[PDB]
């Protein structure tokens, strides 16, 4: 019952190194039952597991470093056992490096059972620099519909809230397109009624962690 | 000779029983256990299966597993529609000495009925207007298959300058949505009355459209 949680600069330039970090949020990061790894996925493609590290491994077993092949040369995995955190390292990125990047939690036997998965983080390899999006109030029968623009940023993704997370219910956010200028941009809406609109606030809350940009913007028409 | 491998495609009707094949050779399926994982759009990887034929603590009765040889298989009896998803086989490589993967295989459960697309549409803002730039965005929800066609009109005059359309993506509920975004000038927002954003699905079509006043 462990919760997994991934973090690193989003954007590498081409033939820099890759370097994220997971953070372990349930238990300690010590048990002589599990691996600690790394699985990543290039878009649209198939899971290609990269490597998983032991800890601990002192007077019992063994502190085995399991590595995949093709990636062995390019290929760092590191503990930091006193901060409950487990790293990654991919050196020389190419664009064929391009991948949500996957914490797993593995299992001594059973071939590697990959039983724990943190959400993921997309790691994208440009020589763009990165762009904040710019957000834009959306002001509208018995449904009336609300929103927020997210316009022109990179790269992939940003998430969009409402009312700091009070607000779930009614809201869709929709996937980016990828506009000619390479840039991108995608709209987060609310289906809510009335009688509204007078009485409640909203605000959209827009993280685009590739560029640390949090930006919070209301409604209402003009 | 050590890579596994299943099909890329299986299909099926709801209350079906549905198996994908995984295909390996001595050094990996032979010689070693398998697991399952499951993904949904959108989502992260499942554990569905472990040593080849257990289960983890929340995964439904009706999936299974074996192992024969150097092959294994899934089976899932009563396809249900939450089962459309992406199915990939894991297991250990003694030769490789780390984790393969299959290519996965995509299920598609079908029968599902159409579904007509929800349609939103938005005018730009007295915002991104005194920064001097428009936007008109469509949002197109809720609509299977996930296959539709989206026209501008300046008051018919079919505008298809600075339209950027998305391709569908696959919603949660396992149907569909796509947004389009019409780009044009301050004063070329003003200058016109009203422009309206049409979207077609299987031989039925939907209008919204909005003014400036």
């Amino acid at each position: 019952q462990v919760q997994l949680q991934e973090s690193g600069p989003r954007l590498v330039k081409p033939s820099d190194t890759l370097s994220l970090t997971c953070t372990v949020s349930g238990g300690s990061i010590t048990s002589d039952s599990h691996y600690w790894g790394w699985v990543r996925q290039s878009p649209g493609k198939g899971l290609e597991w990269i490597a998983s590290t032991s800890d601990s491994g002192s007077t019992y077993h063994n502190r085995p470093i399991y590595y995949n092949p093709s990636l062995k040369s390019r290929v760092t995995i590191s503990v930091a056992t006193s901060k409950n955190q487990f790293s990654l390292k991919l050196r020389s990125v190419t664009a064929a490096d391009t991948a949500m990047y996957y914490c797993v939690r593995q299992w001594r036997y059973s071939s590697g059972s990959l039983d724990c998965w943190g959400q993921g983080i997309l790691v994208t390899v440009s020589s763009a620099s990165t762009k904040g999006p710019s957000v834009f109030p959306l002001a509208p029968g018995g449904t009336a519909a609300l929103g927020c623009l997210v316009k022109d940023y990179f790269p992939e993704p940003v998430t969009v809230s409402w009312n700091s997370g009070a607000l779930t219910s009614g809201v869709h956010t929709f996937p980016a397109v990828l506009q000619s200028s390479g840039l991108y941009s995608l709209s987060s809406v609310v289906t809510v009624p009335s009688s509204s609109l007078g009485t409640q606030t909203y605000i959209c809350n827009v993280n685009h962690k590739p560029s640390n940009t949090k930006v919070d913007k209301r409604v209402e028409p003009k | 000779q050590a890579v596994v491998t299943q099909p890329p495609s299986a299909s099926g009707t709801p209350g079906q029983r549905v198996t994908i094949s995984c295909s390996g050779s001595s050094s990996n399926i032979g010689s070693n256990t398998v697991n399952w994982y499951q993904q949904l759009p959108g989502l992260a990887p499942k554990l569905l299966i472990y040593s080849s034929n257990q289960r983890p603590s929340g995964v439904p009765d009706r999936f299974s597993g074996s192992k024969s040889g150097t092959s294994a298989s899934l089976a899932i009896s009563g396809l249900q529609s939450e089962d459309e998803a992406h199915y990939y086989c894991a297991t250990w490589d003694d030769s490789l000495n780390g984790v393969i993967f299959g290519g996965g295989t995509k299920l598609t459960v079908l029968g599902q009925p159409k579904a007509a697309p929800s349609v939103t549409l938005f005018p730009p803002s007295s915002e991104e207007l005194q920064a001097n730039k428009a936007t008109l965005v469509c949002l197109i929800s809720d609509f299977y298959p996930g296959a539709v066609t989206v026209a501008w009109k300046a008051d018919s005059s079919p505008v298809k300058a600075g339209v950027e359309t998305t391709t569908p993506s696959k919603q949660s509920n396992n149907k569909y949505a796509a947004s389009s975004y019409l780009s044009l000038t301050p004063e070329q927002w003003k200058s016109h009355r009203s422009y309206s954003c049409q979207v077609t699905h299987e031989g039925s079509t939907v209008e919204k459209t909005v003014a400036p006043t």
